[PDB]
């Protein structure tokens, strides 16, 4: 996260750190006591699933305080569209082999339903990004969870708002802007995963993924978040289904 | 009715025949008698932060 702020120890309280063979990689979002959500595009690269952790209740990575909870990641379920090494769909669901254990460090972001999502919440301007991913472009990661607070666009005005670089992914229905274009806010590729939780009414509620965008607090260019109102009833359904052999499962989407 | 300011509703809002408004809410939350509130019926419902609401 870039120009943020450290998120105070429990209010970020569903962040979640995704780490393999004890290195950090990806952010992700605790949405019920059982199930996360984050970024199809970090399971890229994993060759040994059995190595995934999701680490609930973490804040400072260089201390252990006993608010956290680690529990094994036995499925990671990606929609049929994601292509990867690309932009699109740009989401996982993720069933622990264990429930967390909800305490006052450990809470889940409240998934919304897609209509409530689409009329309300895509309306509220600003939301909160949060991770331990790079304090600056090209610099070094976060040892405590870190928060910023970002507007969000319209498409057609983020691609007006944009310096053109070409080459660029396209931005497309599954996807959203929000940020700043002056090169001072942004989140970072190590938050990728993590959430954009938007506050409505005194509740707060998954509305986006850190997903991608051109370097970190580029000028003239916007965070890209995964449209998570698309999703909603591909993700409930699997929520209600039986766990599969395998780690890894693709699930037809829509 | 629920496309203007979410029907009233503080979470979910289901249209109906006419111009009838259902308001819902979230598992782990009941709707109050005014049809359009919700209160936790657990002690840590989605989207709460207990450190700020304990103070
Ligand atoms: C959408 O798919 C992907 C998106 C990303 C990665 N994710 C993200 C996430 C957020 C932002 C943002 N500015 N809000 C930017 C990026 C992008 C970024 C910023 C800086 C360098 C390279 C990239 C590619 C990209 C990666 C990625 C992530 C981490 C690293 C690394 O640790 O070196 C490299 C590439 C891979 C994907 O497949
Ligand atoms: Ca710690």
């Amino acid at each position: 996260i870039v120009g943020g702020k450290v998120c105070p120890k429990g209010e970020c309280p569903w962040q979640v750190l995704l780490l393999v063979n004890g290195a950090q990689l990806c952010g992700g979002t605790l949405i019920n006591t059982i199930w996360v959500v984050s970024a199809a595009h970090c399971f890229d690269k994993i060759k040994n699933w059995r190595n995934l952790i999701a680490v609930l209740g973490e804040h400072d990575l260089s201390e252990h305080d006993g608010d956290e909870q680690s529990r094994r990641v036995a499925q990671v379920i990606i929609p049929s569209t994601y292509v990867p090494g690309t932009t699109n769909h740009d989401i996982a669901l993720l069933r622990l082999h264990q429930p967390v254990v909800l305490t006052d460090h450990v809470v889940p972001l409240c998934l919304p339903e897609r209509t409530f999502s689409e009329r309300t919440l895509a309306f509220v301007r600003f939301s909160l990004v949060s991770g331990w991913g790079q304090l600056l472009d090209r610099g070094a990661t976060a040892l405590e969870l870190m928060v910023l607070n970002v507007p969000r666009l319209m498409t057609q005005d983020c691609l007006q708002q944009s310096r053109k670089v070409g080459d660029s992914p396209n931005i497309t229905e599954y996807m959203f802007c929000a940020g700043y274009s002056d090169g001072s806010k942004d989140s970072c590729k190590g938050d990728s995963g993590g959430p954009h939780a938007t506050h409505y009414r005194g509740t707060w509620y998954l509305t986006g993924i850190v997903s991608w965008g051109q370097g970190c607090a580029t000028v003239g260019h916007f965070g890209v978040y995964t449209r998570v109102s698309q999703y909603i009833e591909w993700l409930q359904k699997l929520m209600r289904s039986e766990p599969r052999p395998g780690v890894l499962l693709r699930a037809p989407f829509p | 009715i629920c496309v203007n300011e979410n029907g009233g509703c503080e979470q979910y809002c289901s249209d109906h025949t006419g111009t009838k408004r259902s308001c819902r809410c979230h598992e782990g939350y009941s709707l109050l008698a005014d049809g359009v509130s919700c209160t936790p019926t657990v002690e840590y419902p989605c989207g709460k932060i207990p450190i700020l609401e304990k103070r």
